[PDB]
């Protein structure tokens, strides 16, 4: 069981754009240095969300075939997927990229950033659920690309063109599950379970912003 | 509909 030279190429382009991404040291230092107040904790989270939006657009621009889509469809996909793509990356930073103590301070800041437990509880629940899968870098990269190249987002004028880009990634992901987890046939199904769980965050996120009066005009323009 | 920031980020170099 192996990827074909074509699937190897498609995967390599995805892994390359994905491995470029890095959270700046200036943000990481703030988690460690700033005062532990709702004001400062919320500001760090705001700086994290803004940086993820920049990282997201750079990753997306390099997905094979993305530049070949109608221009307004590129915007519609980016707008449709930004919230889901954020939570997925944040799960990776929280469970893999951040030192144990740093993620502990980050969590501390998250739980003391004036945000309701209504939103905090499913967030950490999802982080624990994702961490349980012991996801490889290829699975994070593919899963992120599949979330972005989702053909059922609103205001997309040509869905078949997006379907043509998404199907080979799910095919690559399923083959990687067969190759690396042959004893675990439901591994692929587990990964799909995260796509549905990520979608719930679109609603959680939308209602959360309505309980703001915490108002960040830049992020609200992206989100709604 | 305007989404100015996403437009700049996408259409940049």
């Amino acid at each position: 069981m192996e990827l074909t030279p074509d699937q190897q190429t498609l995967l390599h382009f995805i892994m390359d754009s994905y491995n470029k991404q890095r959270m700046p040291q200036e943000i990481t230092n703030k988690i460690l240095k700033e005062a532990f107040s709702a004001e400062e904790n919320f500001l760090i989270l705001t700086e994290m969300a803004t940086n993820h939006v920049q990282v997201l657009v750079e990753f997306t621009k390099k997905l094979p075939g993305f530049q070949t889509l109608d221009h307004e469809d590129q915007i519609a996909l980016l707008k449709g997927s930004a919230v889901e793509a954020m939570f997925l990356r944040s799960a990776e930073i929280f469970n893999k990229k951040l030192p144990s103590g740093h993620s502990d301070l980050l969590e501390a800041r998250i739980r003391n950033s004036g945000i309701s437990d209504e939103y905090i509880t499913p967030m950490f629940s999802f982080y624990k659920s994702i961490g349980e899968l012991k996801m490889t870098q290829e699975e994070y990269a593919l899963l992120t690309a599949i979330v972005i190249l989702s053909p059922d987002r609103q205001y997309i004028k040509d869905r078949e063109a997006v379907e043509k880009l998404q199907e080979p990634l799910l095919d690559v992901l399923q083959k990687l599950c067969k190759i690396h987890q042959p004893e675990n046939p439901q591994h692929f199904a587990c990964l799909l379970g995260r796509l549905t769980e990520l979608r719930t965050f679109n609603h959680h996120h939308a209602e959360m912003l309505m309980s703001w009066r915490k108002f960040t005009p830049l992020l609200c323009e992206i989100w709604d | 509909k305007d989404h100015q920031l996403l437009r700049y980020l996408l259409d940049k170099d």
